[PDB]
This record gives C-alpha cells, structure tokens and sequence, in this order.
C-alpha cells in the first residue's frame, strides 16, 4: 500500500511561520507531480502550490508570493512553507502526487492523496 | 524621394540606439506578451521520449526608444531589422534540438507601431522532452509539457505574459494533427517560477494531453495471441490415441506464441519494467504452455491408468476455456477503466 | 544612458585576443555545472548524452568601472567582444550549444571586474565500458574538460564549493542503468604542446537488470523448461519428441543473436552470453538424449527403459544447480 | 564600354534601402512564380513526407532598379542578391529544405531595363503530406506544397502563377518507381491568421500507387502458403512429420511476410487493405487445421464420413478461397 | 621587401575591379575550359538510383582585367582570392546533395598567369542521379550520367568547352574504384544543349558505363534453387510403395523453395515489374510443385492400375530433368548474351 | 606591460598579407606535423570507412610574425588564425570531417619570438579505406589517411613528420571491439597530378579482426546440423520413413539457418569465406540425403551391397567433413 | 509489343521545313533516350540528334544548327524539325529509343528501332 505520510502542521497564534512536510515510500514519486491542497472545513478543496520534475513552481491566486514550496528529490519529499498565517487559513492540508493529466491544478489529476494534517490559526 | 521619408525615420530610430540594453532599464520591468499558434502537432516518439511541434511563436513588448511619427502608423519591416534591436532571449527549458527555418528567407516578421510597440513572430520546429510512464502500455495517457522563458534575465527584469486569456493564448490548427498513434484530447496553459543558482526566472508552461490509440496493437498482438490460445485448446477434444493429431496442434501453438512474443518485443518500447502488454503475452503463453503439459500428462498416463487420463481431458475441456475467459474479463476491466 | 557610457568605456582599447594577466599570473577560472538530464547510454557505440548548464567565473581588471551600478546583467551580444576561455570537452564525440530562439548564453560583469559566463550545452561523451560482467557490473562514465591552447602556466581551473548539481535523478532517460553518485577530481595531463589542467566528472552507474530479464533470461529459461516436456512423452511418438528437439534448438539460436543486439561486437564472452550458451547446451543435450535412447533400444533394452527416468531427474537438477552457481557468483562478486 | 556598366550598377545600389519593399507605403507589389520540377523521390509512408527538387523562380518589378542607356538584360553574380530586396516566401508544410551550393550557391539574379527582377533558386525540399492508408496498397494520395509570404500581408504583397496553368512544368517527365502522377493542380487564395491576411499559392499532386511491387512481395507468397495448406486434404493422419512440417513453415514464413510489411509503415490504428487479405488468408489456414481436427475426432466412430469430408474439402476450400479473392479485388479496384 | 612588390600587384589588380560582371560583358562570350579528374568512383545505390563520385573539378577562362607584369609569371595565391574575383557559377544538373570540402581549409586553388588566364580547381563530392532499368536484374548494365553547366548565364554569354580531346578531358584514377558489386567498363564524354524557361544553356555531359557482377547472386540464390529442383527430382527414384517416405520428401522440398524464394526477395530492389531473377525463381517453383503433383498421380494409380503407375515414373525420371536442363539452357543464353 | 604586448601584436598584423605564403616567390616553406590520435571507432565494412578523432598540429616559420623584447610564447585567441596565413592541408581520402566547436572552436595559435607558428586543430574525420573481405571473418585490413597540400606544389611547400617515427602518438591506447591495431607506419613522398607535384604524408594502420566469440555463434549452428545428418547412417535401411524424414529435415533446417544469416551478417556483395563454408555444409547434408535414396532404390534386389554402403557411410562422411575443415581452417589461418 | 511508328516525311524542293514525327506505343519512354538516325543509300547509318529525360539535346556535327529535335513526354513521342534541306540530305530517317549504354551516338545502344521514313530533296 502506497502511503504519503505527512508531518508538521500544528497550531499557531497571531500568525507566524509554519512548515508542513510530506514523504513518499514504496515507489520513487520524484517522476510525479507533488502538490499541496487546502480544504477549509465544509467549504471545498482548494489548490495551493505544486512542483514538477523540472523544478517549476506553480502557485494559487490566494497564496501567490506568500507561501514557498520546495522538493528534496533525494529523499522524495515535498515541503510547504506557511507565512503570514491568518484566521481564514485554518483548514486541513493534504499532500498529493500524480502525473498532472488534464491540468496540475485539478484535484482529480492526482492519484495518490495524503492522510491530511490539521492546521489551526488562533487570533 | 517618396520612400526617403521612411528611410530617414529608420535611420533616426537607430541613431544612438543600443541593443545591449533591455527597454526600461533602471525604470521598470520588461513585459513580454506571448502567444503560440500550433500549425502542426507532429509525431510523438516513444523510443526517444520526445515530440515534435511546428509553431508560430509571437512575442510583443513595448520599447519607448522606437517611437516615431509619419504617414503610416505601423512599419511592417523586413526581418533584417530585428537583429539591430533588442529582442527577448526566450529559450525552451525542455526543448531538445530545435530548428529555425530559413527557406527561402529567415521566417521572421517585425512590425513597429508609432507608440513603440513591437510584434515579432518566428516559425520554429520544436522538439521537446516528454517523460513517459509506460506501466499501462498500450492503454496509457501522457501530458507532454512545453516550457519556455528567458535565459539571461531574472524575473526582476523581464516577465512573460500571455496575449489573451491563457486558455485562448495557445491555438492548435484544425488540420495540423500529424499524430499516428495518439489523440490530442486537449491542452492546459499555465505559468510559474523556476529558481536557479543565478536567480528566479519566469517560465511559461503548456501541457498537451495525449492518449494512445490501441487499434494497432489489437491487430498485431492481442488478436494473434487470443486465436493461438483458442487453437491450443482444441486438443482437449481429440481422443487420447490421436497422438499424430494432437502433436500438430501442441507443437504449432507453442511455436506460434514463441514466435509472436519474440517478434513483438522488437517493436515494443525499451523499459526496465513490465507493461500491460507484457503481462498479456506472459499469461497467454502460460495457457499455451499448460496445454502442451496437459497433452504430455495424459499421454504419460495412457496405457497405464486410462480412467485417470480420460478424467483429465474432461476437466481440461471446462477449466481451460473458463480460465482464459476469466483472465480476459479481469485484464480488460482493469486497464480500460483506468 | 549611463550604462551605455560604461559599456563603451570598457571596450575602448580592450583587446580580446590577450588573456587577462598575460604576463603576470595564470588566470584562475571557477567552474560550476548543473546537469539537466543524462540521456541514454548507447553501449553499442560506447557513448552517453548529457545536457548541462556550464558556468565559468574569472576576474578581468580591464573590466572595472566606478559607478552606482554594481552588476552589468547582459545578454549574449557581448560574449564575442571580450576575452573568453577556450574550454573544450576532451572525451566529447559530438557537442553543440543551443541557438533557439537566441543563443543560450549569459554574461554578467561586476564592478570589481568579476565575470560570470554561462551557456547550455549538449554533449555526447565517450564512455568505454568493460562488459565482462554485463549486465551485472558497475560503470563510471567520465566527462573531462580543459583549455585547448593555454597550459597550466596560463589558465588554471578549480571546482567551486557547490560544483555539480543534479535535478530529478529519476526523470532521466536511463533505463538499463541507475544513477548512483558523482565525483569530481582534478589532474594534470602532459601533451606534446605543454601541461594542461584537466577537470573530470564521473557518473557512477549500477546494473538495473530489469530490462534484460524480459528480453533474454526469461525467454531462454522458458525454452529450456519447454525442452524437458520431451521426457514425459512416449518414445514411439518420434515426430513429437523430435519437433520439440529441433524447434527449441532453432529458437535458442535466434535468442542468442538477440542477446547481442544491445552489445558492441566484442571478442570476449559476457555474462549474458554465458547464460545463453549454457542454455543452448541443455536444449541440445535433450535432443541428444532422445537419440541416445534409440541407440540403446536393442543393444541394452533394459538400460534404454531407465534412460528416460534418469532424464526426468538429471536435467531439472543440473539446470537448478547451474542457476545456483550462476546467480551467486555474479550477483555477489 | 564595360566600365560604364559598373558605374550604372553602382548608382542602383547607392542609397538603396533593402529594409523597404518596392512601392513601400503604397500599392502592394506583385510577385509571379514559376516552378520547374526537376524530380520527386522518397515518397515515404513512414515519415508521411515526400522530397521535391525544383527551379523556383520569382518575378517582380522594382522601380528602384531601373537603368537606361544599356540595351541588355543584366545577369549579375548571385552574391548581389544579398543587397537587393527579395520576397520572404516560405513553404508552410516544409520540414527540411536547402538551396544547393555546389559549386556556388545555385541562385540567379537578372535585372531588366524597366526595373523587373528575375530571381531563381534551385531548391530541394521535404514537404509533409498525411496519407490515408485505409486502402493501402491500392490507394491514392493527394500531396501538396503551400507557398506563402511570411511577413507581408495582402496589403503589401500579391502572389500569382506567372503564365497561368503553364506556370509549373516538368511534371510529365517524372517516373516514380511506385507511384503514378495522375494529375496536378494550381490554386491561388488568401489565408487569414491572427496577424492579418496573407496570400497563398498551392501546388498539389494526386499519386496513385502501383500494385505490381506488392503482388510479388506479399500477395503471391500468401497465396502459395495458403494453397500449400490444402495438401493436408490428401494425406493420411499417420503422416505427422509432413503435417507438422507444414505448420512450422507457414507460421515462420507468415511472420517473415508480416514483419517485412510491418516495418515499412507507421503504427496506424486502423485496418489497411493489405491486412484484410492477410487476415483473410489466416482464416483459411485456421479452418484447414480445424477441419483436420474434426475429421480425426470423428474418424473412429464414422470412418466413412471422415473420408467423405476430406473429398469435399478438396473442392470447397479451393472454391471458397477463389471466391474470396474475387470479392476482394472487385471491392478495392 | 620581397613581398611588398607582390602586394602592390594584387592591390592594383583589385583596384576598380567589379566581381559582379563576367569578363567581356557586352562584348564577347566568356569561354570556360573544363576537365575532371575522378579520384574515386563511389558506391552505386540501387534503392535510391544514385551514385557518388569524388572529383578534382578544374575550370579555366580568360580575364583581361587581371593582367600584370612582375618577377613571377604565375601567381599561386590563397584560395580566398577566389572570392575577390569573378568565377563561373557551374552547377550539376542531376546533382542531389554535393559537398565542397573545406577541411582543413577550402579545398580550392587559384593561379593567375601574366596574360590574364585563370586556373580554378576545387575538390567536390557529388551524389548524382542514375535512372536504372532493372528488368534484367542481376545481369543488367547502366550508363550513369553527370551533367554540369552554368546556372545563370545563357549560351549567348558563357560557353563551356573541354580542355583537351573530350576523351582525355575526364581521367579516372587507377586506385579510385569504390564499387562493390559493379565494374566500371569505361566512360563516354559528350556535350549538349538544354532549353529552359530562362534560355538556352550549354551542358557538358559524361556517362559512366557500369555492369553488375553476378557472383554474389549465384552463391546465394541460383545455386540453392538449382539444387532444390534437383533434390525434388530424386523423389522419382524412391519406390512407390513407400507412401510415407515420398510424402515427406515431396512436401519438404516445396517448403524449402518457399523459404529460399522469400529470402531472395529481401535484397531485391523495390520495382513494379518482374526481374530476370523473379522468372527463374517462379519457374524453379513450378518444377518443385510439379513433382508433388506427379507423386499424387502415381499414388492415385497404385493399387488400381499398377502397370500404369510404373510408366509415369519412367517418364518423370527423364522428362523432368530434361525440361529443367532446357530451361537453364534458354534462360542463361538469353540474359548473358545481352 | 600588457599594453606593450598589445602594441607588439598590433604591429605584427599591420601590413600583413594573408594572400601570400611565407617567402612568397622564394624557397619553399617547411611544415612539420604531429598527430595525437584520440579515438578510432565505427570501422564499418558496409560503408568501407572509419571514423578518427585526432589532435592535428602544424609547425612552420613565418618571419613576418617575429617579435623581440617579449620573452614569452604568446598564445593568442584562436580567432586570430583567420588573420594569419595557414597551410591548405587537406585529407584526400576524407569523406566527412569537422572541427569541434564547443565551447569555442577547437583551435590553437601560439607564436614564438623568432616567428615560429604552432597551429592545432581537433578534427573528427570519416576516411575511406576499401576493404578486401574475401577472407571474412578472418581478414586483415590496412586503413590509411592521406595528408596533402592542395594549392601549393613542392616548389612552394614541403611536408615532413615532426619527431620522426614519434610523430604520431596515442595509437597504443586505442581499443577496438572487433579489431586489433597490429602496426602503424608513417610515409612521406610526393604525388604528381596534372597541375604539378605535391607533397604528401601518409599514416597507415593494420587492423586484424579478432576470432573470439562471433565465429562460434556462426559456425557452430551449421556444424551441428551437418553432424545430425549422419544419424541416418546408423538407422536400418528397412525403416524408410525415419531416414527420409531425418534426411530432408536437415536440408530444410540448413536452409533456414543459411537464409537467417543473411539478415545478420553485414551486407557486402562479393563472396566471402563464410559463404564458402555454408555452401560446403549444405552440400554435405545434400549428399547424406542423396546417399540413402540410392540405397532405397537398390536394397530391394541387393541386400548385401546396401548394408556395405551404409557401413562405409559411417566412416567416409565423418572423414570427408574433417578433411573439409582441415583444408579450410588451415588455408585461412 | 513495342512499336515505333514514324509519320511525316515526303519530298521537298532544295530547302524548306519538313517535320518528321515518331510515335511510340507499347511502352513509356520517359526514362529512355529517343534519337534520330539517317541512312543514305549505300553509305552508312548516321547519328542526327537525341534527347534524354533531362531535355538535353545532342546533335551531330553535320546537322548542328539546322535540325531541331523535340520530345512530347505526355504523348510519348519525338519529332525532328528539318530546316534548310539540301540534296545531300536525301535518305531514310529512322527513330530509335534506348538507354544509351556505351554511348548514345552509336546505333548499337538503341534496342527499339523504327520502320523508317523516306525524305527526298530535289534541286
Ligand atoms: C496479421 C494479423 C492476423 C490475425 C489473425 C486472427 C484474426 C482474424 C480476424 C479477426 C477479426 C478482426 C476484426 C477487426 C479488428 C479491429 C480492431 C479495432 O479497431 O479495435 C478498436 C476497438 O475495438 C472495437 O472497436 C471492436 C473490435 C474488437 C475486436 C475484438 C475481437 C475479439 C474476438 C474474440 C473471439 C472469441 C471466440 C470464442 C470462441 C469460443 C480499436 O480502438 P480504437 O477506437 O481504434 O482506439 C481507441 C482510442 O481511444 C480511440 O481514440
Ligand atoms: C519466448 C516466450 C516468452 C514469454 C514471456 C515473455 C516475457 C513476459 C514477462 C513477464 C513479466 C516480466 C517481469 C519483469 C520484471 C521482473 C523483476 C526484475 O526484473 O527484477 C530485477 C531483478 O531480476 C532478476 O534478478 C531476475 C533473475 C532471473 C530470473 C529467472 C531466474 C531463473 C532461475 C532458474 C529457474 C528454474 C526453474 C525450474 C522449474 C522446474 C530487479 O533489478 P534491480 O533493480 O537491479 O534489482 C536487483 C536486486 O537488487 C538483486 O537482489
Ligand atoms: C516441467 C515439465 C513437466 C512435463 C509434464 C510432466 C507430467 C508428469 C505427470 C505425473
């Protein structure tokens, strides 16, 4: 069974930096597109950022220029940086991998989905 | 004298012009508007993991050093004029050996409007890398990317934008499809940032979504393998004493699959893993090879335990046709849906 | 305006034929490299393709300028105006820069004279492979570069702190090899025109037997296992026991040439050739055994009866013994 | 006398502006094209392209190049074409083309007293045409060559075939090994892009494939294999060796026929006409073995019926196969 | 000091010299003497219907603008002086893609005599077109042409001539033959006239006469086919009562011809007609297929008219070898005498 | 300092005439040559050529390039070679060659105080050598490389190897998959054409084809079939079915192998030595089958003579085939 | 069968145009060389003109500048235009087609020959 184990996250007060990490095992997923998705409670699932095998960074409109995504191809891990956290940013963050077929900003294009890390912003 | 007015304008624009400096240096960021017209989406090569594409590559930017006034508002000049001015150094990130066409003249155009806006298109044959995972071969789909951006200018100096909405900024010609074993289901146009040891660069991205057509392989590999398997199971009905009759079916059917598997491997893609084509051939060989073993087992038990030998033929007439039916049901339901 | 004045002042009287410090000290060049992708290893021609972003840095006191501007970020229009080191790749077979849409070159100049020069190159480098243990050995394909006309008294190269960088290793075109690591060294080569500083990068490659199992090992084993069916067929079925004894021999001959389609025409015997040659012995021995049975049918009729029973045990045991020796010696050298 | 020509040509190029087309900022310039086809070769189904060699001529009037006092048509060295304005004509479906350059560049410039310019090139081009192979090898192909101006729109340039329907010559002197040129046609129209409306000239051919080659290569070997499979209707079931030998040779040769046919065409996803024949010959050999199994299956119970089927099969199979060919050829011809 | 005298001579020759005008423009006809030295006659390709040739292509003409007086009668200058003066625009009418070698320098020489005469040779590799008629394959002979002339100057302006007697103006080096399956019997040198849409041009022509060597095909195709036909006629000497023995013997010779016939067509060039090899294979296939038909008749007559079946084998043991002996007598005498 | 060097080099190129060789109108200029071979690869028998990479160097004295006051061997940028006279050296048997151009043109120019010039290039050339393949695959080749001046006769230029027999280095490090370089030889002579007498240097190798494993992969399948044809001598002549089936099956099997080898061997028309062996084996299995057919025709009336011929065949055929190998494997070795 | 039927040709009075036409049938001669030969009574068979697939026109020394040869490749035919005829030109004119092996000026290289045509010049 393929598992995209996640860590990081947590709870922060009055904003601040936060790093959410992800890891992959079984088969090397560096050849795949690894992306981060944010699902607010009850609203919908939202795309945040992505990075492909060519080291190309794609960002969503809401988190453009604020968050930072980087990958460690040696360890097959993708890390997302959260900065300037707001009360509206309280949601569940997921780690996804896929081939990016029919767009890399669509949730359905990623076959493997992570368990999900809970992040709460208090202000 | 009639055309000397336009000669004087051109000599004035280039009088003191410096093509080593980007427009708006020390004042702003050079914005470049880009759009692509795909005249023909060429063949996809699985062995090289690359694809070919012929495009009109249009770029547009503003340069206040080239403002002018005259009887015309647009100067549709020769491509010779382009080399004397500053042009974006756009390069393709995943592009392999590419061709800029030169017959009968350099396939470029340059048009200058009175406010300084420039239009600069060129005709290219781009070959780009398309990494492929062939675990589902030949029922696999790919998203071949096309990435381009500046080489020498970071995102604090030159940025790239699409001329129109990103969906409409890449247009494929209606009759341009040169694909033989693929279907262009659509495309996706995006943009991003790439970071290097020399700074951050703006990279524009377009993905083409392709799905392989399975028609060729059904004719050449799947059907011959299925017919050979069905032929090998005819021996289960011949009586146990028809050794000459069962020999021709056992030997020929086993040899045909051996020939087909070796013949197919020559054209199959070179990978380090097993595709969906390999599993079908491997399983189809098991059914053919098991039938020969069944013939050898019954022939061994003939003249010693005839009842036991006759019992084996009764079961093989049922199990073998049933098991090959079950395998095909599982095989095609697994890969076609995905 | 002012940048034009700076550029025109630098090139006024500048001589690009003379290297910096032409009569004082050697020019020190700090070189970097980013490997975009190592292409497939063509074992037949013993070469591999690599795409890189080659970077070079050196000082040039003729390119100093005093102003509030600190770095002159320029395109490739100035590369031919200044002095450029004549670095070439020694083991290259075919290399070329990239020219679409413009030359993929970059030139940056700092006010202290430092020059950064970068270009994109595609190289088909020569890599000699020792295939005595193919496909179960490790190889290290090199990549050497140095100056062409300047000896060690004029140009000296030196790796930087972060010299060689790779992107996504698993996205490369290697299929019969797996990338392991990289090493960079520095030596001095003495030619007839002087002694030159030569810099080398070695890419280590493992075995990755996945491809050769589908093509050769499994097909050869299946034919050998097919050959054993002749030992459970009645000896009176001459066409059956002979067609299996002549078709498998022919098929094994065909597979022998297929194994060498991916290898150069080498004189010695590879590990994969040893496997096919031994397999061709077993399928041919089974054909011999059937003939040996007929030769003893009348001479020693009781002996000929037990010959088939001996075949049913010796051939499966010998082949399993051979694979035990073969897959332990090679895989655990 | 000759020195007067030099002075005249010096005045023509003095003050000449290559950057501006004739009648710039005014009426469009008319360019007339003549094509003299030298040869056609390498009509490739694999790459879906053909190679064309021609003498490509263009004919326009430029008033800036008018001279007086010399009653001659000046034929100048081809290197003077680099100083005159020439149309930026290109071929849209061109993949790889070159102007011949032995011994010098094959190019002609010829001025006229009223300013007319004749500009000819010897061009070899590899244009692309997609082929519908659903009736291969009994198929026709329409392959074109699109001629268009790149930068200048219909408000700047105009194209027309000089001479009308006689603007293209040499077509009837072409003798292709595998095709026959049924017809050629000349079309003039305008093509609109996002940047404006451009004039286009289109030269098209209709090529009919000759079936003579494929009769000796595929159809005749297939019939002989199929006919030889009817020997099984005249042989007792005892002769296993002969009947086994038939089976191996058919499939071994059928693969040779197929592999040769396969590795001459792209991997098209539909059924070609040649496949409808090979898949039709394979059914008959499949049915001949099915007849052999059924007769042997019922041989013990009803031996008389077993012989009766064989006697009928000596006639029905040759008759049914001949009916199959009769329908096949009438459908595709 | 020794060189400044020649520098002033060269600067005076190029002083006021126009290289865009042919010598004697508007006065006379520029006559160009030509001769060729074939350093190697390269391979001849049947599949492309073309051949390669490497030549030393020499040209000579008179230019009154280049008369000088000095210490030397002949100036052997650098090949870059060629671009400073006027040279003929000679091209090859049936050339396909030729090479003007420039390693390590442009392989050209230019010599000027004091009377204005110029010698201008160069090294070329030409791949020309050689149409072929392969109806007598593999016993065919061809005359591959090589035509060259001016590209832009009509015969009213530039005319070509041979330096010597036309037979001695094309010399082939003794060690130049790169032909594998052909023998170069000789060449004929001629001169013609072509008329195009742009005027009449002088064309200089040379035909190289080649004959294919049949040794390869005798070993591979003719000898195996003859032995197979002889082999199938030994079946008439086996006793009629051995039905299983003659059945295998007869059938397996038909199989052997099928394998030989298919293999022989891999190397045959793709043409729409039947060659002389195809007729031999087709006839040799009829003889082998007739032996099988003959055996079926004898087997049919056995056990019903045994006396009749004995006569057929007597006739077949003579009629079959005799007819095949006559066919080879007529086949070889027909094509060798051509 | 550096300004003085710039002043020196500028003065050398002032008034320099690139159209005149050193000592124009005087004694011939001597050019010395060194070669450092880097790799020899792709020795193709089909194309009758080989590919060679080398460091080609030329040595000559030009008294115009003499400078004083600078005790240095000035290494100038390679772009200065276009402003200096260089010999017009060409390779007569060269089919396709180029000078490497990454990262700049692989070219060296180094001046010396007395006017001596050193000029080096890095060249990959495809040279033609016509191979004599009558003894293939046990042949020995001699592939050369001709070095000659094009425009300058022996009254203007002279060639010599620099260093005598040590002029060419790097031959001992060349490893070829299929050949072994037995010897290399350096020749200097003159060649006379219609235009005059020219100097020529010649470098020739001598390649011997290896005998390792490709031979066993080819000869052994034919040897086994020939021996398998001798089994029929030990079968009783009263069993017609077995001997005929085995006799003709070898002929069919031998034909399939023979036609299979055409697709694998390099395609050269004229008859090799491997072809003379497959014909010998094919005749041997042809006589084995022909021999029994004689027995089947005579044993009905002469049982005594039939057994004698079969018994002699058990000795004559192994002895005659051994004689065939003994003659063949000694004539070609 | 392949036939070369020659039309035209009659009697002329000491000069004047007299076009001789040759019509080919049974084979396409696009890749062949179609020539013209003349045979005066008793003298020999003499080469007059030829034209190959590349439209290259070859003429004998005697008839150069007087006779013109053309080919109509679409209709598979060759014509010879006679101008300024002389009484010495009275002979039989033949039509030939061949591949030009060992020289196109030799009658032995033309495998297909015409029936002939009589031309008479009266002064
Ligand atoms: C040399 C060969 C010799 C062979 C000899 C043996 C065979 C002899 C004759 C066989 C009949 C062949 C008939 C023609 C087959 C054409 C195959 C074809 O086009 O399939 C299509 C898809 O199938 C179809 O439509 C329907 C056809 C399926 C055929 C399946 C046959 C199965 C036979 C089972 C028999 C069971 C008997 C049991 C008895 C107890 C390809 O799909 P695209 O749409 O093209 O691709 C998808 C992309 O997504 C588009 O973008
Ligand atoms: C002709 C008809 C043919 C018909 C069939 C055609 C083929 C169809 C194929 C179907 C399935 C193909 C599956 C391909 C992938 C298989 C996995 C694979 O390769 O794993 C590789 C390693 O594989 C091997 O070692 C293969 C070893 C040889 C296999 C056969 C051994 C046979 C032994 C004798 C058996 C005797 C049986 C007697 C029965 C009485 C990973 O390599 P790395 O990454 O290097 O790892 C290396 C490790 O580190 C080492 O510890
Ligand atoms: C591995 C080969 C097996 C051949 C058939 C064995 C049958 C045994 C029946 C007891």
């Amino acid at each position: 069974q393929v598992q995209l184990q996640e860590s990081g996250g947590g709870l922060v007060q009055a904003g601040g930096s936060l790093r959410v990490s992800c890891a992959a095992s079984g088969r090397t997923f560096t050849t795949y597109i690894m992306a981060w998705f944010r699902q607010a409670p009850g609203k919908e699932r939202e795309f945040l950022a992505a990075m492909d095998q060519g080291r190309i960074q794609y960002y969503g409109d809401s988190v453009r220029g604020r968050f930072t995504i980087s990958r460690d191809y040696a360890k097959n891990s993708v890390d997302l940086q959260l900065d300037g956290l707001r009360p509206e940013d309280t949601a569940v963050y997921y780690c996804a991998a896929g081939a990016g077929f029919w767009g890399l900003r669509t949730a359905s294009s990623y076959h493997y989905w992570g368990q999900g890390t809970q992040v709460t912003v208090s202000s | 004298d009639n055309t000397t007015v336009f000669t004087r304008i051109l000599d004035r624009l280039l009088d003191g012009y410096d093509n080593r400096l980007r427009p708006g240096l020390g004042e702003r960021v050079t914005e470049v508007k880009t759009d692509i017209f795909v005249t023909s989406f060429g063949p996809v090569s699985d062995h090289d993991m690359e694809y070919t594409i012929d495009v009109f590559f249009r770029q547009s930017w503003k340069d206040e050093r080239l403002k002018f006034k005259g009887p015309m508002t647009v100067l549709r000049l020769n491509n010779l004029m382009a080399s004397k001015i500053w042009t974006p150094d756009t390069f393709f990130h995943n592009g392999k050996k590419s061709v800029a066409h030169n017959m009968t003249m350099p396939n470029k155009l340059l048009r200058i409007t009175e406010d300084g806006t420039l239009l600069y298109t060129m005709r290219l044959t781009v070959r780009a890398e398309c990494p492929m995972h062939l675990e589902d071969f030949p029922m696999d789909a790919h998203a071949c990317p096309l990435k381009f951006g500046s080489y020498a200018y970071t995102r604090a100096e030159v940025v790239y934008e699409w001329t129109r909405e990103p969906a409409r900024s890449v247009v494929v010609a209606e009759d341009g499809s040169r694909l033989n074993q693929y279907d262009l289901l659509g495309q996706t146009v995006d943009s991003g940032i790439v970071q290097s040891s020399t700074g951050e660069y703006v990279v524009m991205t377009t993905h083409f979504h392709l799905k392989r057509k399975i028609g060729y392989f059904v004719i050449q590999t799947y059907l011959p393998c299925i017919m050979t398997v069905i032929l090998s199971q005819v021996s289960f009905w011949l009586n146990r004493e028809s050794v000459p009759a069962r020999t021709v079916f056992g030997v020929t059917t086993v040899l045909t699959m051996t020939t087909l598997s070796i013949s197919a491997r020559n054209s199959l893609p070179k990978v380090a893993y097993a595709t969906a084509m390999d599993w079908f051939i491997a399983v189809c060989y098991a059914f053919v090879f098991s039938a020969l073993i069944e013939f050898a087992t019954v022939n061994y038990f003939t003249k010693s335990q005839p009842a036991r030998a006759a019992k084996i033929d009764r079961l093989s007439r049922i199990a073998f046709p049933l098991l090959f039916g079950i395998f095909n049901l599982v095989y095609w339901a697994t890969y076609l849906n995905r | 305006g002012d940048v034009t004045v700076i550029l025109n002042n630098l090139l006024e009287g500048y001589d690009n034929k003379l290297r910096p410090d032409i009569g004082v000290k050697p020019t020190l060049i700090h070189t970097d490299m980013y490997v975009n992708s190592i292409g497939p290893v063509n074992a037949i021609n013993m070469e591999y393709t690599i795409d890189i972003f080659f970077a070079q840095t050196w000082y040039d006191r003729r390119l100093k300028f005093n102003s509030t501007i600190k770095v002159l970020r320029l395109n490739s229009n100035m590369v031919g105006k200044i002095w450029i080191p004549d670095t070439f790749f020694r083991n290259s077979k075919k290399a070329d820069a990239h020219w679409i849409t413009t030359p993929n070159r970059m030139l940056r100049i700092w006010n202290d004279g430092r020059v950064l020069y970068t270009l994109r190159l595609t190289i088909d480098a020569e890599c000699q492979l020792q295939l005595h243990n193919f496909p179960m050995d490790e190889h290290s394909c090199p990549l050497e570069f140095s100056s062409y006309g300047y000896p060690r008294e004029e140009i000296v190269y030196q790796w930087k702190r972060s010299s060689v960088e790779v992107g996504d290793t698993r996205s490369w075109r290697l299929y019969q090899f797996s990338f392991v690591g990289l090493r960079n060294t520095t030596e001095v080569v003495k030619t007839t025109s002087g002694d030159y500083v030569v810099m080398s990068v070695y890419f280590d490659l493992s075995r990755r037997m996945g491809y050769f199992t589908i093509q050769t090992y499994i097909p050869c084993t299946l034919i050998v296992v097919l050959s054993w069916v002749s030992f459970w067929i009645n000896k009176d079925a001459v066409p059956a026991r002979t067609s299996l004894g002549i078709t498998t021999v022919l098929t094994m001959t065909t597979l022998s040439t297929i194994a060498r389609k991916s290898l150069p025409k080498v004189s010695y015997v590879t590990a994969m050739d040893l496997f096919v040659s031994v397999c061709f012995i077993f399928v041919f021995s089974a054909l011999v055994e059937y003939g040996t049975l007929h030769y003893f049918v009348s001479s020693q009729p009781a002996r000929a009866a037990k010959m088939d029973s001996y075949a049913r045990i010796f051939f499966p045991t010998a082949f399993c013994l051979f694979n035990l020796v073969y897959w332990v010696s090679y895989l655990y050298l | 006398n000759m020195s007067f020509v030099k002075e005249t040509v010096d005045k023509l190029l003095k003050g000449y502006d290559i950057r501006l087309r004739p009648d710039f900022g005014g009426p469009p310039v008319c360019v007339g094209m003549n094509i003299d086809i030298a040869s056609i070769d390498m009509v490739s189904e694999v790459n879906m392209d053909y190679t064309l060699t021609m003498y490509f001529q263009q004919y326009w009037r430029d008033k800036r190049l008018a001279y007086s006092g010399i009653p001659l048509n000046l034929t100048l060295d081809n290197r003077v074409a680099d100083q005159l304005w020439v149309p930026d004509t290109y071929f849209l479906n061109d993949k790889k083309s070159f102007v011949h350059g032995v011994t010098v560049k094959n190019r002609m410039i010829r001025l006229h007293p009223d300013g007319t310019v004749l500009y000819g090139l010897r061009i070899t081009t590899t244009a692309a045409c997609m082929m519908d192979l659903r009736r291969y090898p009994l198929d026709e192909q329409n392959c074109t060559l699109e001629i268009e101006s790149y930068g200048y729109t219909t408000d700047d340039i105009e194209f027309y075939w000089r001479g009308g329907d006689k603007a293209v010559t040499g077509v009837e002197r072409i003798e292709l090994p595998q095709f026959s040129i049924v017809e050629h046609r000349l079309v003039s129209r305008n093509v609109v892009f996002a940047t404006g409306a451009y004039p286009r000239l289109s030269l098209s051919f209709r090529l009919k494939r000759n079936i003579g080659y494929f009769i000796l290569q595929t159809y005749m070997p297939s019939i002989l294999i199929t006919i030889l499979s009817w020997v099984s209707f005249w042989i007792n079931y005892d002769a296993s060796a002969a009947r086994v030998a038939l089976g191996i040779t058919t499939v071994l040769t059928m693969t040779t026929i197929n592999t040769h046919l396969r590795e001459t065409l792209p991997k098209i996803p539909y059924v070609k006409a040649i496949d409808m024949y090979l898949m039709g010959c394979f059914v008959f050999v499949f049915l001949a073995l099915l007849e052999y199994a059924f007769v042997n299956y019922i041989f013990f119970s009803q031996p008389a019926r077993a012989a009766a089927i064989d006697r009928w099969s000596r006639i029905v199979f040759p008759f049914t196969f001949s009916l199959f060919n009769l329908v096949y050829w009438l459908y595709y011809v």
